[PDB]
């Protein structure tokens, strides 16, 4: 443990890098967020593309040829179900995120503010400790002054 | 490499909440919330020793006592009234 | 995860489940209120 | 690049979906308004 | 003009928009006035030095 205001300079550095670090990974859900979005439409055209055959099918007098294109797309109706929901639930937890993240750096610019107007305080006594020390007040004597020290010797 | 995709969608979803807990773990700890005033935070140990210092002034050569301010207070107005009152007959 | 958001709500506890109510109870009163002078102020 | 948009998305954030009315809903008056105006300034 | 075109509707929507600044400005409305007096009792330390 520093000084503790030496320590609060180091401290808020280290904030500054953390917050982008947590920009950068809160906005990689984001992209894949929307790729996989994109991604179900993807896989929801090429299915819906299999049943509009199924006219053809079964319009050639060759249902048989229907019932086995109609099983085809199943496969997919599984797969669009079994993808169509897995967004819904990141959906709502990402606006979560994105609630916390804004109170920080709201958060961190109104700290920030006061960190400077206690610095100087801090150097007011400092500054205000040491001019008694070297002088003093010729009231008291005190002799620990080193302007006194001068004077005895 | 069906299930692998699916279960790498979801990594990242996981570490960006990860970090929202870390970064909402320090802030608080730094200064907290003036309400309690724990004086853990490093921010309130500020506050606390500057505080001695101004005490050493305050001590070791002690500030003038609360009646010498006004044995001062108490005759500057007679030198205030003192001047204006020979200013009103200079004037005239 | 679940055991930093205890902190958070427990170290420094969050407002509470009142507090929203003396807020929210309020705030109605806040946006009527300046609806209720616009009307007048509108006239 | 995908990354990158959500940084303008997000770091500066759009205007919000309502701003996009409060701006569309008024410039039909405006269009309006002018035209209005013509309908009359002709006359 | 939320409400001047028969659009009161909107304006409860716009009247709620504001209360989130209307907080905003009270809470940076006091922090100020804090530090107003504080730093001109670090003025007058200064000037004795």
């Amino acid at each position: 443990q520093e000084a503790p205001e030496d320590l609060l300079e180091r401290l808020l550095g280290e904030m500054e890098l953390e917050l982008i670090e947590l920009r950068r990974a809160l906005a990689q859900t984001i992209a894949t967020f929307k790729s996989t979005e994109r991604q179900r439409d993807a896989q929801q055209l090429i299915a819906q593309r299999w049943y509009e055959k199924a006219q053809a099918a079964l319009d050639r007098g060759n249902e048989q040829l229907a019932r086995e294109a109609l099983g085809q797309r199943q496969s997919y109706q599984s797969h669009t179900e079994a993808l169509g929901k897995s967004l819904g639930e990141q959906r709502a937890l990402v606006e979560q995120v994105r609630g916390q993240l804004q109170k920080l750096e709201r958060k961190y610019l109104e700290l920030k503010s006061q960190k400077n107007l206690y610095l100087a305080r801090l150097k007011s006594a400092i500054a205000a400790q040491k001019i008694e020390e070297i002088a003093g007040n010729l009231d008291n004597a005190s002799a620990s002054s080193l302007f006194e020290r001068i004077e005895t010797k | 490499e069906r299930k692998y995709l699916e279960l790498k969608s979801q990594k990242n979803l996981y570490l960006a909440r990860l970090k929202s807990a870390i970064a909402a773990q320090k802030i608080e700890e730094i200064a907290g919330n003036l309400d309690n005033a724990s004086a853990s935070s490093l921010f309130e140990r500020i506050e606390t020793k500057i505080l001695e210092l101004e005490a050493e002034r305050e001590l070791l050569n002690p500030p003038p006592s609360p009646l010498d301010k006004k044995f001062e207070q108490w005759e500057e107005q007679q030198a205030v009234e003192a001047t204006l009152a020979a200013m009103k007959a200079r004037r005239s």
